RNA sequence: AUAGGUUUGGUCCUAGCCUUUCUAUUAGCUCUUAGUAAGAUUACACAUGCAAGCAUCCCCGUUCCAGUGAGUUCACCCUCUAAAUCACCACGAUCAAAAGGGACAAGCAUCAAGCACGCAGCAAUGCAGCUCAAAACGCUUAGCCUAGCCACACCCCCACGGGAAACAGCAGUGAUUAACCUUUAGCAAUAAACGAAAGUUUAACUAAGCUAUACUAACCCCAGGGUUGGUCAAUUUCGUGCCAGCCACCGCGGUCACACGAUUAACCCAAGUCAAUAGAAGCCGGCGUAAAGAGUGUUUUAGAUCACCAAUAAAGCUAAAACUCACCUGAGUUGUAAAAAACUCCAGUUGACACAAAAUAGACUACGAAAGUGGCUUUAACAUAUCUGAACACACAAUAGCUAAGACCCAAACUGGGAUUAGAUACCCCACUAUGCUUAGCCCUAAACCUCAACAGUUAAAUCAACAAAACUGCUCGCCAGAACACUACGAGCCACAGCUUAAAACUCAAA
RNA sequence: ACAUUUAACUAAAACCCCUACGCAUUUAUAUAGAGGAGACAAGUAAGUGUACUGGAAAGUGCACUUGGACG
């Protein structure tokens, strides 16, 4: 079988299962955590199971963690503008610290729909092109048109050898 | 190994493929230098005709004339493909039958 | 992979090789029509004809299109900002160079160190720094991430200059390779250049020619190729007789050959067929006995959640048994299945007497990281209140071996003598060396093995290939991907020089 | 290494440097000779490491292992 405790953590769909789509502004989080402590215990979760999901949302955002470094654990957001965010989650499940970000520095679906609103016109329907890009290659695959002469081949009287 | 060690190592580097007699090629031009012929390794016993030709790499290897029957000599040319004859150890080449000297084996 | 064949007298396991599927090129044989798509092997050399004009002179264009894949992280994102188009009065948009930041192919660590690769200051100058096992530096391979992009335009990277006289534009040719399209037409469409424009030009392009390379559709008469022992659908007669010959693997052929040749019949596909070649498709599996836990411990950057007896160094010391010496006694002692050699300065009792080795305890199972450690006393003394952490770093490592000196009872490679034997360059007996011992340095190997990697946890499940030693889980480091070549070659390192560590490839096989 | 002239009732003319490449350096090919691996072809138990003897085959010494035996 997949090696290591809770598989599923590397699998593309619970990467994808994330709902923090961080803001512009945050460009760094710092985790200090502590490995040992019941009142952490949330945030040792946070760790170990919501962290891939944040970074696969937000490959541009700077993670880094530290350990036992400070009696309680807590996160901290540097923002662009030089602003940084301090959020306790002593105390606080690893569900409830998700929230907490989504809710204070995380885009609202509002914005989410809009973005894939907008990348939907850059798929235009009725252009023609290679189907990497485009629904159809050629005009002659829409019915009633002059089908392709690969498949049907035009009369006589439409081709240049008969012409000439 | 551990999932650090198979990050370490990072995805298996496969061998490049051994490039064989014909050294990647379908077929090979060649002139006959000498036809004789060998012996089967002792399962079997027979009087293999082969040939040994300078191909137009310009190395000289041991052919196998395949049929019943063979009109080659010296100086003519061949074409020659692959294909081990399992009797014969370190032949690897065949002589394709019908082509430039070589002709088609006589019915009957 | 829904898998299958093949190791053995046989079973199971492990493991390679091959088969079945789909593509592309080439080769053999065969091949009817129509439409469409695609189309030198060669960055080797090129005969010949065309491939760039336009326009009231200036300019503009010929920097484009078209070609090739030699070289190769100039292609992508951000910042800034030239040239160009339009605003052209610029405000600015579009597009996109140079410069700055980031990102960016594969194999080899037997390429492990690069050798100035940094920083601070207005400068003067000062500091000694910078990259790198998370792969620097280096060698080799390759056009790439394909609405397309990058690089090159005969060569010297470049092109002032030199070699020298250029099709990697179209058509075409020579040589070369297994690889092989016409020395057609028109600017009617689109695109580009020019013009104010009617328009002109274009081997871009369009329309044609050749080619089963592919797809689609047909066909009035018209079918070929391969195969038929198993894997794997399908053989009747003869001929031959381990010969001729055949096979992808296993294999067949020695007078009844469904396996060779002909012939009959049958099977698959079909204007194709399928012989060769090259791709398409791979390690979340394992390490006691199949390849793999590499003799032992520590730690770095990091990762994980498990946060008293037999140690070793010194100093001293000695209870048995030896050796040597002395008295007394005897003529023999030693050797063994038996003998011969050897000794007779021999042998027996008694007394004195080690730089060797350490009965009994030990039927104990302790100490030490391992190697190892078992006579007595004394002094030092056996790391770490997370765990893991190195062939190479830092320390160690039985026996054997090499240098120096010393000690020498006994044992003993080697070397002699005696005996045996067809022979004895061995076994048996005698003698004696290197060596076993101490001191100061090396060498760094073992079936260095409990053949079980270190920590933490469980005894519930079908316990569980087999055997060994009940079966497993979490986490980490090391290691392994058919056999042999190979405890090898080369490279590198080493107090080693017939040495040790690391450690391949070619040829070969269907197994091991 | 190396250097600012004419001209100027509208404005112009003039402009040009010398050095490298070797008895250096890298890799590769051919060649005398030598040596390997593969194919074909035909009583003393067992081992590991190390050492000596021997032309070899092998023997012996020291330590270690059972992957031997001891009813
Ligand atoms: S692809 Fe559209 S006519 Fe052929
Ligand atoms: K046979
Ligand atoms: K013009
Ligand atoms: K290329
Ligand atoms: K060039
Ligand atoms: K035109
Ligand atoms: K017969
Ligand atoms: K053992
Ligand atoms: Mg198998
Ligand atoms: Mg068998
Ligand atoms: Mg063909
Ligand atoms: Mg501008
Ligand atoms: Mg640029
Ligand atoms: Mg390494
Ligand atoms: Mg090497
Ligand atoms: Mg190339
Ligand atoms: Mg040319
Ligand atoms: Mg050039
Ligand atoms: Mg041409
Ligand atoms: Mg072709
Ligand atoms: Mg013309
Ligand atoms: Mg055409
Ligand atoms: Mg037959
Ligand atoms: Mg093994
Ligand atoms: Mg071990
Ligand atoms: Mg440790
Ligand atoms: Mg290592
Ligand atoms: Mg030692
Ligand atoms: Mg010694
Ligand atoms: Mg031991
Ligand atoms: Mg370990
Ligand atoms: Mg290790
Ligand atoms: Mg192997
Ligand atoms: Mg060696
Ligand atoms: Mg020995």
């Amino acid at each position: 079988p997949m090696k290591g405790r809770f598989p599923i953590r590397r699998t593309l769909q619970y990467l994808s299962q994330g709902n923090v789509v961080f803001k512009d502004s945050v460009k760094v989080m710092t985790v200090n955590y502590n490995t040992h402590g019941e009142l952490g215990e949330g945030a040792r979760k946070f760790v170990f199971f919501n962290i891939p999901q944040i970074q696969y949302k937000n490959p541009w955002v700077q993670i880094m963690m530290f350990k036992n470094m400070t009696p309680s654990p807590f996160l901290r957001f540097y923002l662009d503008s030089g602003e940084q965010v301090l959020v306790d989650v002593e105390t606080k499940s690893n569900k409830e610290i998700m929230e907490h970000i989504r809710k204070i520095l995380g885009k609202n679906e509002e914005t989410l729909r809009e973005e894939e609103e907008e990348k939907k016109q850059l798929s235009h329907p009725a252009n023609f092109g290679p189907r990497k890009y485009c629904l159809r290659e050629c005009i002659c695959e829409v019915e009633g048109q002059v089908p392709c002469p690969s498949l049907v081949p035009l009369p006589k009287e439409m081709r240049g050898k008969y012409k000439a | 190994a551990t999932l650090n060690q198979m990050h370490r190592l990072g995805p298996p580097k496969r061998p490049p493929r051994k490039l064989g007699p014909t050294e990647g090629r379908p077929q090979l031009k060649g002139v006959v230098l000498c036809t004789f012929t060998r012996k089967p390794k002792k399962p079997n016993s027979a009087n293999r005709k082969c040939c040994r030709v300078r191909l137009s790499t310009g190395r000289e290897a041991v052919c196998f004339i395949p049929g019943e029957g063979h009109t080659l000599q010296e100086h003519q040319i061949v074409l020659v493909e692959g294909g081990r004859t399992q009797d014969l150890p370190g032949v690897k080449l065949t002589v394709v039958r019908g082509k430039y000297d070589c002709g088609h084996v006589q019915k009957k």
